[PDB]
RNA sequence: AGCGGGGUGGAGCAGCCUGGUAGCUCGUCGGGCUCAUAACCCGAAGAUCGUCGGUUCAAAUCCGGCCCCCGCUACCA
RNA sequence: AAACCCGCCCUCAGUUCGGAUCGCGGGCUGCAACUCGCCCGCGUGAAGCUGGAAUCCCUAGUACCCGCGCGUCAUCAUCGCGC
RNA sequence: UUAAUUGGAUUCAACGCCGGGAACCUCACCGGGGGCGACGGCAGGAUGAAGGCCAGGCUGAAGGUCUUGCCGGACGCGCCGAG
């Protein structure tokens, strides 16, 4: 009932080089990692590692909706911009390999009202 | 006025044209020429005459039994024995009673009017707010 | 109280008799036609026959007790 | 180039018809592919059995059927203009 | 329906139309952050205007601002007209 990603425990995933890990993710993530991180993602990763070290005890808010979730990010809470606000996301082990923006919906669910004038041929 | 028919077969002395049946008063005052209605409001007709005995009467107060001869009411389809009958009320009359003629109102009258308003509070919100 | 009739889509009627499909008119929703509205044309939704049981190869039909209203006269406190 | 031609399998069936929808995996462009791109392999297998009242285009290398080029364009054509 | 789902066009003569196949840009919309006043004059200004920066906070990120002090020398939106 424990967590395993390709037959590897969480600890084994922690002690892996970036290149080693990329061989287990899908093709899209492997290509994205192979091309390197953008500067904004570099700053976000620096803040994340600083928080892991025991410093920076503040909320982590970001605009980087295209950041890929990494094993070392598990256990934290991140606030991802959705267009008008930062929503909290609690990272679970099963989120490895997904984009952050997948957990911050940008549109509100639709509840239709009564059709108005012009909705049918006879209503015009 | 609110009354209840006897569950007794004896009090029924004529079925139709006219309907002659005894009654005991629960609350209020019975007068000739007053329309009676049920909970659903069917027009059972207008009381044609009242008689406690062979003698002719004029009105009945609390705790008095009287045989009513009414028009437009038939046992069974229109009225059933042991069923409770209500006097139809005018909202203007109710306002007058509650505001103008508030001196001549007693326990039985106010109880009858209150429960009549509660019963009639089905279609017009005026009786719902009383 | 006794005699007599009938229960079928939202609405109003046939269809029983002679069992074996639930049809008519109106209303509701959608589409055509016209520059556009009414009129007109087409399609769809809506009752599995008031309840229980019996009968019958098979019952909206044949049958009953049962739910209801309708009709009549009887009935003078 | 395809429609076209030759040989073998299927024989009137929701099928060896139809390929929508979804799972796993592999790629390309790009500073960036989740919202919101395109391509490939295996798997899955929806409605649909010819269409009421109505209504459109076309007179000769024309209409029908079949593919291709250019524009847009880093990537993307069930489109427009041409062949 | 929504924070916004930018706008024009409604019979022929609006609806694969605006060459409109929008991931950024396009962009005109929504949330948030910065910057801009030739030329006249008013306060001010070498005893230094206007302006710029190492590190560190605020921040989505930022000498944008603040902390901490180092720069540069003649104009001056703190104010009124005007652009
Ligand atoms: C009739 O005879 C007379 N008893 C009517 C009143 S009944 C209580
Ligand atoms: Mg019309
Ligand atoms: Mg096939
Ligand atoms: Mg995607
Ligand atoms: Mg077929
Ligand atoms: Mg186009
Ligand atoms: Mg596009
Ligand atoms: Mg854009």
């Amino acid at each position: 009932k424990e967590f395993r990603y390709r037959g590897y425990t969480l600890e084994q995933l922690m002690n892996m080089s970036l290149e080693e890990l990329a061989k287990l993710l899908p093709a899209r993530q492997r290509r994205s990692l192979k091309r390197g991180l953008t500067p904004e993602q570099k700053k976000l990763l620096r803040k994340i590692r600083l928080a892991k070290k025991g410093k920076y005890n503040k909320p982590i808010r970001t605009h980087c909706r295209d950041m890929i979730v990494l094993p070392e990010m598990v256990g934290l809470t991140i606030y991802v911009h959705n267009g008008k606000e930062f929503v909290p996301v609690e990272i679970k082990p099963e989120m490895i390999g997904h984009y952050l923006g997948e957990f911050a919906p940008t549109r509100k669910r639709v509840q239709h009202g009564a059709p108005g004038i012009g909705a049918t041929r006879s209503s015009m | 006025g609110v009354i209840r028919l006897y569950p007794d077969e004896r009090y029924v002395f004529r079925r139709s044209n006219p309907a002659i049946v005894g009654i005991e008063v629960i609350e209020g005052r019975i007068k000739p020429g007053v329309t009676l209605i049920k909970q659903n409001g069917q027009k059972v007709g207008v009381i044609r005459s009242i008689k406690s005995r062979d003698e002719f009467l004029q009105e009945a107060k609390k705790g008095q039994a009287v045989a009513i001869a009414i028009e437009g009411a038939i046992v069974g389809r229109h009225i059933h024995p042991g069923e409770t009958l209500y006097v139809d009320l005018s909202r203007d009359d109710a306002i007058t009673l509650l505001k103008h003629l508030r001196d001549t109102l007693e326990d039985t009258d106010i109880k009858a009017l209150k429960m009549i308003a509660k019963v009639k509070a089905k279609e017009d919100p005026f009786w719902r707010a009383i």
